[PDB]
């Protein structure tokens, strides 16, 4: 709703390319711009400081350079330990600004979901609600739409998704979306269908179920 | 070695009040510039607040102004971040970063050079409640999980078969419900062979509750 940050944009390379993220920064004359990498579950780590200077204990491959306004940040061979989130930071106005934020992905072939629906727990439905999970495992890339069909109508906003962090071997990612109804709206329909559209899906999946088999 | 440790953070009611710890060893924070940063759940770095106890000057993000305080206490080498009137948008991971004295006044600024850990906030009118957790039935290998749903506050912690079962689990990242809790799902590849004979239970940790569960998993009639 009231998004603080805007949330980091990504970037499909392998390793051994060069990558230069720019940083579009009208304080030129504040040329104190600084790079971080992030990676996941982790707190920043300062790689690039003063536009051009490299931070004790940071590799070669990393470099900044300050082409008037614009600043840039160079890795010259993308390595495995590389694929992060980069932000750039401004000092201007006594204000310390971050960029967006640019997730390094690792790029690899496409690769199909696997789709499997699962009834919610009888458990659950004692309690009062019913939650179907569709689970899509293993794919590249994370771009794949999900739509929730109840007996062939087509559901919106009753359902929540969740993407794992992209896998450091499988370069794969992994998609989960639970589909929330009440005790009452669930035993009103029959058929619930779970409809998967990927890049590598000649035509959309689905994978479906009757309520009580 | 320098080290930055964050605490204070944890739940906090819609309009209340949290007051967080950077606790700084290896360094006088007295003249350095000392500086907290948020990071929302899968969202970027935010800058909120700047402190330099030598020239007292306190620096705030728009965002946070007249609401966040900066301090520091040079006695005991930690600064402080009073967050007053907080809202839901201040759910964040926050984090404490050291800025070097400016030694150079050509390059005044040298970049944030340490950072803390980080400590969590969360913002929300929800209260404690424990996971209520379901299994995913499951009908060439077959794939199960578990359904952990209606927590608060994050995180949640799940493995498999008392940490036994890790080469082929998903645990998703939470989603937060609009009834104010947490819910995720945390699933598994086990061949169906196996299914019968191995039995399959998901250790569901919750520690802000204290809510231990092992619910197992099984395909129905």
């Amino acid at each position: 709703d009231i998004q603080m940050t805007q949330s980091p944009s990504s970037l499909s390379a392998s390793v051994g390319d060069r990558v230069t993220i720019t940083c579009r920064a009208s304080q030129s004359v504040s040329s104190a711009v600084a790079w971080y990498q992030q990676k996941p579950g982790k707190a920043p780590k300062l790689l690039i400081y003063s536009a051009s200077s490299l931070y004790s204990g940071v590799p070669s491959r990393f470099s900044g350079s300050r082409s008037g306004t614009d600043f840039t940040l160079t890795i010259s061979s993308l390595q495995p330990e590389d694929f992060a989130t980069y932000y750039c930071q401004q000092y201007g106005s006594y204000l310390y600004t971050f960029g967006q934020g640019t997730k390094v992905e690792i790029k690899r072939t496409v690769a199909a979901p696997s789709v499997f629906i699962f009834p919610p727990s009888d458990e659950q439905l004692k309690s009062g609600t019913a939650s179907v999970v569709c689970l899509l495992n293993n794919f590249y890339p994370r771009e794949a739409k999900v739509q929730w069909k109840v007996d062939n109508a087509l559901q919106s906003g009753n359902s929540q998704e969740s993407v794992t962090e992209q896998d450091s071997k499988d370069s794969t990612y992994s998609l989960s979306s639970t589909l929330t109804l009440s005790k009452a709206d669930y035993e009103k329909h029959k058929v619930y269908a779970c409809e998967v559209t990927h890049q590598g899906l000649s035509s959309p999946v689905t994978k479906s179920f009757n309520r009580g088999e | 070695e320098v080290q930055l440790v964050e605490s204070g953070g944890g739940l906090v009611q819609p309009g209340g009040s949290l007051r967080l710890s950077c606790a700084a060893s290896g360094f006088n924070i007295y003249y350095n510039y000392i500086h907290w940063v948020r990071q929302a759940p899968g969202k970027g770095l935010e800058w909120v607040a700047e402190f330099s106890p030598y020239s007292g000057s306190t620096y705030y993000a728009d965002s946070v102004k007249g609401r966040f305080t900066i301090s520091a206490d040079t006695s005991k080498n930690t600064a402080y971040l009073q967050m007053n009137s907080l809202r839901a948008e201040d759910t964040a991971v926050y984090y404490c970063a050291r800025s070097a004295a400016i030694v150079d006044w050509y390059d005044y600024f040298k970049g944030f050079d340490y950072w803390g850990q980080g400590t969590l906030v969360t913002v929300s009118s929800a209260s404690t409640k424990g996971p209520s957790v379901f299994p995913l039935a499951p009908s060439g290998t077959a794939a199960l999980g578990c359904l952990v749903k209606d927590y608060f506050p994050e995180p949640v912690t799940v493995s498999w078969n008392s940490g036994a079962l890790t080469s082929g689990v998903h645990t998703f990242p939470a989603v937060l419900q609009s009834s104010g809790l947490y819910s995720l799902s945390s699933v598994v590849t086990v061949p169906s062979s196996s299914l019968g004979t191995q039995t399959y239970i998901c250790n569901v940790n919750h520690k802000p509750s204290n809510t231990k569960v092992d619910k197992k998993v099984e395909p129905k009639s």
